[PDB]
Parts: C-alpha cells; sequence; structure tokens
C-alpha cells in the first residue's frame, strides 16, 4: 500500500445569503490531520491529529495563508462557473477540488493528482502526465484554455513531485507510531435468526487499521459474494476501522461456511467459522 | 446530476455492555449535496453529539461521523435520524447492538 | 503542507 497525502475541499455557494462557505480537510493516508472553515470566526489552518501540533507558527501561517487564498479563488469559481451554465442566480452549488500524491517505494511521487467537480460530476482533472488536463464540457474547456495559457500544469507538478511528497515523508515520520502502525482486526462470526428456512451469520472485523480490508464468505470453496451483505467499512472513533460481512444459510448448514479476512496487521488471511 | 441518498449506519465502538461506557456513532455517507441534519437520539430526543470535519470519498460523495459518549443500558433505545434532499421524510435508524 | 491554488477557473 503506497502511503498518500491528501486535499479535500468543499465550496458551497449561499445566495440567500450573499456569499460562500469553503472547507477543507487533510489527511495522510486514512487519518485527517489538518481543517480548514470559511466560517470560522478568525480563520485559521487547524490542527486534527496530535502528532501535526509540532509545526512552528510558520508552518500554520504559511496553511492559512495558502487556504484562505484558495477559499477565495474558488468563491469566483463557484459564480464563474455559474454564468458558464447560465443557471440562475438564486440556487446553491457546490465545487469540490481534491489534489494530493502518493508515495512510491523509493520515496518519490507515485501518482500525483489535481481535480474538481461541479454538483457532484467530473468537471477537470489534471492527467497523470502533470503536464495536461482534462475536460468534461464545453464550460470545463473554456477552464483547460484557461490553465493551459497561464502553464497551470508547472505550479502543480512542482508541488507534486516536490513539497507534497516531502511533506508526506515528513508527516510520516511525525506521527510513525500511528500512522506506520497496522493494527490487525479482531474477528469473530455471529449467528441471528432470520426465517424458517434461513439463519443469518455476520462475520465481523473489528479495531483495525488501515482502513484497507478484505471479508468474503465460502462455502466448501465456493465463494458466495452474490448474495451477502457486506457493509461500508465504518470508522470507530478511535482512528481503527470496523466491518461486516453478513449471509442467510440453510438452518444447521452454518458448518459449510468460513469467513475469510485479509488485512495488513495480518501475518497470513484468517478462515473462521461460526462456533 | 441526480442527488444521492445518504447511508446511515449506527452502531457502537466497542462491543456494547450494560452499564459501561462506550461511544455511540452514526456514520452517514454516499450523499449528495453535501447540506444534510444528522441527529442522535436517546430515546426520541436529540443528544449533544459532535459531529467531524466535512469530507467526501473518491466518487465526491461526502460523509459525517456523529457521535458522543454513553452507557448503554437495558431501557434507554438510541437512534439516528436523518434530513437530506432525498428523503421524503426524515430517515431513523435504530442502533442494533447486532449490527 | 498546503499549497495554493493560483489560477482561477
Amino acid at each position: 500500500g503506497p502511503h498518500s497525502l491528501s486535499y479535500f475541499s468543499t465550496a458551497v455557494s449561499r445566495p440567500d445569503r450573499g456569499d460562500s462557505r469553503f472547507i477543507a480537510v487533510g489527511y495522510v493516508d486514512d487519518t485527517q490531520f489538518v481543517r480548514f472553515d470559511s466560517d470560522a470566526p478568525n480563520p485559521r489552518m487547524e490542527p486534527r491529529a496530535p502528532w501535526i501540533q509540532q509545526e512552528g507558527q510558520e508552518y500554520w501561517d504559511r496553511n492559512t495563508r495558502n487556504v484562505m487564498g484558495s477559499a477565495q479563488i474558488n468563491r469566483v469559481n463557484l459564480k464563474t462557473l455559474r454564468g458558464y451554465y447560465n443557471q440562475s442566480e438564486a440556487g446553491s452549488h457546490t465545487l469540490q477540488w481534491m489534489y494530493g500524491c502518493y508515495l512510491g517505494p523509493d520515496g518519490l511521487l507515485l501518482r500525483g493528482y489535481d481535480q474538481f467537480a461541479y454538483d457532484g460530476a467530473d468537471y477537470l482533472a489534471l492527467n497523470e502526465d502533470l503536464r495536461s488536463w482534462t475536460a468534461a464540457d464545453m464550460a470545463a474547456q473554456i477552464s483547460k484554455r484557461k490553465w493551459e495559457a497561464a502553464d497551470a500544469a508547472e505550479h502543480w507538478r512542482s508541488y507534486l513531485q516536490g513539497t507534497c511528497v516531502e511533506s508526506l515523508r515528513r508527516y510520516l515520520q511525525m506521527g510513525k507510531d500511528t500512522l506506520q502502525r497496522a493494527e490487525p482486526p479482531k474477528t469473530h462470526v455471529t449467528r441471528h435468526p432470520s426465517s424458517d428456512l434461513g439463519v443469518t451469520l455476520r462475520c465481523w472485523a473489528l479495531g483495525f487499521h488501515p482502513k484497507e480490508i478484505s471479508l468474503t464468505w465460502q462455502r466448501e470453496g465456493q465463494d458466495q459474494s452474490q448474495d451477502m451483505e457486506l457493509v461500508e467499512t465504518r470508522p470507530s472513533g478511535d482512528g481503527t476501522f470496523q466491518k461486516w460481512a453478513a449471509l442467510v444459510v440453510p438452518p444447521g448448514e452454518e458448518q459449510s461456511y468460513t469467513c475469510h479476512v485479509q488485512h495488513e496487521g495480518l501475518q497470513e488471511p484468517l478462515t473462521l467459522r461460526w462456533d | 446530476m441526480v442527488a444521492r441518498p445518504p447511508k446511515v449506519q449506527v452502531y457502537s465502538r466497542h462491543p456494547a455492555e450494560n452499564g459501561k461506557p462506550n461511544y455511540l456513532n452514526c456514520y452517514v455517507s454516499g450523499f449528495h449535496p453535501p447540506q444534510i441534519e444528522i441527529d442522535l437520539l436517546k430515546n426520541g430526543e436529540k443528544m449533544n453529539a459532535e459531529q467531524s470535519d466535512l469530507s467526501f470519498s473518491k466518487d465526491w460523495s461526502f460523509y459525517l461521523l456523529v457521535h458522543t459518549e454513553f452507557t448503554p443500558n437495558a431501557v434507554d433505545q438510541y437512534s439516528c435520524r436523518v434530513k437530506h434532499v432525498t428523503l421524503d421524510k426524515p430517515k431513523i435508524v435504530k442502533w442494533d447492538r447486532d449490527h | 503542507d498546503f499549497e495554493r491554488e493560483g489560477y482561477s477557473l
């Protein structure tokens, strides 16, 4: 698994108030570490993980200035896009922006990205060459031509290849005891009534980190993915995660079924059954 | 361009044991637009629960965690109530110790 | 370390 540093920003227009709101969050891997909210009084970039608090005032001042300027540009972007699409001035719209870097095994950039969505749909994205952009429609073509004229890709390529991965490496060191710790899942299978003709087996994985995990059910060697309910992986609230996978099986046939768990905290894939 | 409805899970951090302090979570994901109201309820009454900073997944859908400390017991009922443009009436999910 | 946006859409 490549580590990553990622910033996720949401800009929302608020015509009834005459303004906009911009929220940004930063993550290393699955761990949030900073936030910014333009509705906050005196708004600043703020810490959200303990290990970032060792950064000095220059870091917080620079982060604040950078995210504040970005909030101002995105406030204007909401108006610009409303005009490109000839939308009413009364409606709220959403512009999301996400950029970040994944770290290769050699300490270089494995992949960088910088993209936007408007009202949930892809708008404009930096291609993996970091030299060119892909636009989703005629509006985004206007933006793309602007950004080709300005050589906006150079600003992003330089960041992604340089400071993004160097920052990431620093944060991985700062937070090594949590960020670089894999915690394996605690696992068990529960049994619940379903009907006359069925019982539910639920395979649980609790307390694991990172969030990536595989839970599958088999019956005597055959995978059951088509008939199982697999919930979205969910946060515990303490930096770990939870997941379950459930299947309705015939009454009395529980021993034919095995749950299979893969996670980077386990030494070997686990097989378990209801007991 | 169609709005995406929220998925909602309500669950405890740790396996529930009556009389043992714990944490109650309402994880709301997959939704768009981002305007949403998410309330944890104790016997139908809103709890003063902390909410995560707004974020989103790779597919641009939003997610939020609403959470608070609680001590489960044999009497109190907990749920999570969600209001969103895609929902005709508030979506209520009960806390079930088995989900 | 947050990079500022430099350009508008």
